């Protein structure tokens, strides 16, 4: 029978088929309820919206992300995603199908067992696994070598990899990520006059970071060239009218990921951190390593980030060896894909956690062996 | 209208005074309840260094 | 068992029963009192003359209306007008039918308490409900998202309407409405010589006002070519002969619900306040909004006022979004129809105000729940 | 030479001399002009009238405030209030004294451009600076470090403070403050019967806002005991007679700054901001912070607003630290006395943005340096 | 009359809750040193505790 993979993230549920070449269901991972009184009687009123309904009720809803820094801080909101992603989004039914789950690298074990837990009793899944997201962005790209900077919604940690053995010493997870980012550019629109509080708005600043912003390969001139004429002026429309033009904020938003003292944190760049990382490992595969970056995640898309991740890690590593950053143009979705094509192999098919080893070994199965 | 702002400033020390009287009767409460946590915490703490002094003085 | 719908107004009482398609009784809301002596021996001298008798002998009579800006003022005459449309325009006993009375927004809580005191006690319904006459008027309009201006005899009022959710803190409401207009009439007829200063003389201005007046699209060159030609001029006859022409006099008049200054009044028009009254909602919702602009009550029925309501808000909102105003041709009804929908509906019957519930709380059960 | 400190604030204007112990002039903030028409011929007419005159005028004038929320947003109106404040409150020449402005943080930079260039271009001023409210109230407090949480009449903001260094990234910057609370007072009081639409009686309810209203320690059976008795009830008089008595309202009023969804806005209390505004600074200084929270301006001069803080903050922070609320009681002059403080000092005396530098830098000088 | 009565009820309020919060402040304070020496025994209860746990470790 075939396999579900449902990489949850702190900002998009992707959810599909084990063999599938993309992901069946893209919803964000929100769950609103309505703030106003409601007067319509006989109107139907829900409890609660969860998915990309409730970002069309958005007005009226305040909303609550239940993963906030890869951590599942709200497991009934939780359940309750899992549920919609399981019945109205996929259509089947949890008692038929393997459930490949993903997880960020560092984070409490709490969160797995909790996870299985849930799998297991309130939806009776055959067998689940829990993955590391930094394996499965590698096996997507093609390979068994590399250090791989993942940055979703909430969490960016670097993985480095050889010959498919892992290098756990040298994993180094930093807490800043696509959230912060909408945060910083919430208050740095500010200081133009806009004003944005709710979490709607934030909904709406989201928006414009994916549309209008982008890494500066060089961040001083840029700003004095910014500063000098409005070449660098695009355009916004809020989905009410009321145009707005940003400047140097275009750049100013995504340069926090190589400066994270812009929001008051005391952690290096994601060039620093993934150098570090690179310079823990043994001193023969990082030659091999400083060719195969893979970059991974949706905070990796901004235009330019490439080059400007090259330029400071050429800049910081010996004047000899190959950088060489790997950005797929579909990275955004490269942790289910590697997903799917793990779930899809023979030889994995005896990695699972059958339903009678948690019967037998309680919750804390998961990281006893898998 | 003299006697009404006399009885005004007096209504105000009224209402200032009976709020602080409430909030240090809370206070005081707390305080008591708390005096008894830590009466349990000391009958707590001498149970144990006792039993690890007998068990110190056995072996 | 079938129950009443009572919409009160401060100018006419509309009621008949819950499942027609308009009201069965539509009477002036007044009282009327002989001032005059009486002479002849044996006509049968009745007290106080309610409805549309003390309309045909308002001759004699003193009139007054019990209702002054939404606020019942006199309880003794709205107690007189109520057992009026219940026996002698309606026919029916109160004591075996629900009645669903309504309500303006924002106005003395000791308004719908009395309102419910009365009903249950000096007239025994089995149960009641009071309704606010904004949202039956949606109901009537068949939608579940728009911004309702009401404009009866006495008070105007937006009340913004989302997925059936309202938005209590962007409700406004504002204190000029139809009387107010008939009294302006009154004191701008004084400049061509016609002077009406009895209560009669105020009931045929205002048969003027409904029958000469409309909304000048430009109120500015409508004035320069009032002044050049006289072809804006039309003729009434009082019922007395005595034909009387007003000129700029039939667009002055109700200009004023625009330009509220022309009365001594601080406040905005209409289409201001409803322009803030939108702009006071959550960003994404004001896109539905300035597209249900849904028009009720009677003075909503001049000639050309939702082409000026149009060109005024499409001049102060931005110029991307689609301003419709929905105008029906019975919306002077809109508010009533709406409430014999509401109490038809399956789903309400568990809404009513139950006689033991009264019993049981007071008064006070009418606003604490209901 | 002796400088001066213009507090500006959106509600009053507190102007005075670097080194005195209070302001010299205080004022509202307000400029006024007149309705209606002016018919005796010779009584000098004036076009518009500025501070408290305006406020005995007030009968036939249409008030104004030009900041709205921090922002200036009218700016000739603000150029009235500044020169009145120079020429006919100090009674000095604006030449021959460096001035001392004073802004909320996290708002527009045009704001102080434009501020900046009105002072050294009409007003010619030899020297200017633009402070922070939050730091000048410290400074007045007589500290180093703590969080302070100044409410004036248009912002609410925390700024955490520690050995006199700044947390940026940790400052909460939130829109309800005084108006807010006058014009949900404003709302509230039509409950009851009493109708307040103009401006001028918006002035009258804020007098009452500033007499009869007052924080509960607990909300909720406060409002059990206001409906069960009737001795919370206390009586006003409107400038006609007109007694009016108001029981619940008295601290429904100011209990928006604790649950701001009482005028529909989704941020959270003062507790909550102020909370979270800690702990959002390093783990080693928010112990000092819980014990030096810093009460300044005058939405926080209601009585019992400091018990319900402490209450509030205790329930939310650990079991351990020791909640200290400082309110003094001048506080509503706090960021005015810091301000002379600082002006007064000897080592400030190079910060000024002296003319020269204005001449040679553009009015960008103001945030680039100072 | 009625301003002589009601500002003669005020005083009396202002000193028996005047008096009360004198009273009030003392216990509280004073219950708060007891709370203080409650916790300073707890301190070396505990150290005496990981003493005898040193003892019993060792031998
Ligand atoms: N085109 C884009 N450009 C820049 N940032 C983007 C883009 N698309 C998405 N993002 C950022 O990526 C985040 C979502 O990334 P995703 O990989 O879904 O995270 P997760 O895997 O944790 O759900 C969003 O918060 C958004 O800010
Ligand atoms: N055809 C019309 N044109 C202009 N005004 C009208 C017309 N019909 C009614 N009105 C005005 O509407 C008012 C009555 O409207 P209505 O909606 O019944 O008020 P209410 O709901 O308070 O009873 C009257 O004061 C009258 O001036
Ligand atoms: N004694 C008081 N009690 C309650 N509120 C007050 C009191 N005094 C002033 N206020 C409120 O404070 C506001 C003015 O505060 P202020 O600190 O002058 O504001 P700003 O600093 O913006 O000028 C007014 O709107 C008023 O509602």
């Amino acid at each position: 029978t075939t396999a579900l993979v449902c990489d949850n993230g702190s900002g998009l549920v992707k959810a599909g088929f084990a063999g599938d070449d993309a992901p069946r269901a893209v919803f964000p991972s929100i769950v609103g309820r309505p703030r106003h009184q409601g007067v319509m009687v006989g109107m139907g009123q829900k409890d609660s919206y969860v998915g990309d309904e409730a970002q069309s009720k958005r007005g009226i809803l305040t909303l609550k992300y239940p993963i906030e820094h890869g951590i599942i801080t709200n497991w009934d909101d939780m359940e309750k995603i899992w549920h919609h992603t399981f019945y109205n989004e996929l259509r089947v039914a949890p008692e038929e199908h393997p459930t490949l789950l993903t997880e960020a690298p560092l984070n409490p074990k709490a969160n797995r067992e909790k996870m299985t837990q849930i799998m297991f009793e309130t939806f009776n899944v055959p067998a689940m696994y829990v993955a590391i997201q930094a394996v499965l962005s590698l096996y997507a790209s093609g390979r068994t070598t590399g250090i791989v900077l993942d940055s979703g919604d909430g969490v960016t940690h670097n993985v480095p990899i050889y010959e498919g053995y892992a290098l756990p010493h040298a994993i180094m997870r930093l807490d800043l990520a696509g959230r912060d980012l909408t945060d910083y550019l919430m208050k740095i629109l500010t200081e133009r006059g806009y004003s944005f509080v709710t979490t709607a708005e934030r909904e709406i600043v989201r928006d414009i970071k994916e549309k209008l912003c982008y890494v500066a390969l060089d961040f001083e001139n840029e700003m004095a060239t910014a500063a000098s004429s409005s070449s660098l002026e695009k355009s916004y429309e809020l989905p009410d009218g009321q145009v707005i033009t940003i400047g140097n904020e275009r750049f100013r938003c995504p340069e926090t990921l190589f400066q994270p003292s812009f929001i008051g944190m005391e952690s290096a760049g994601i060039h620093e951190t993934t150098y570090n990382s690179i310079m823990k490992c043994d001193i023969d595969i990082r030659k091999d390593l400083y060719a195969n970056n893979v970059l991974s995640g949706g905070t990796t898309m901004y235009p330019g980030i490439a080059d400007r991740m090259q330029k400071e890690i050429t800049a910081l590593a010996p004047s000899t060896m190959k950088i060489k950053i790997i950005a797929p143009p579909e990275r955004k979705y490269s942790v289910w894909i590697g997903g799917s094509i793990l779930a899809s192999l023979s030889t994995f098919q005896q990695m699972w956690i059958s339903k009678q080893e948690y019967d037998e070994a309680g919750p804390s199965i998961v990281h006893r062996k898998c | 209208e003299k006697y009404s702002q006399k009885e005004d400033k007096y209504e105000e020390e009224i209402k200032v005074l009976s709020d602080k009287l409430k909030e240090a009767e809370t206070r005081a409460e707390f305080a008591e309840r708390s005096v008894t946590k830590l009466e349990k915490s000391i009958d707590d703490l001498e149970d144990e260094l006792y039993a690890q002094k007998l068990k110190y003085k056995a072996i």
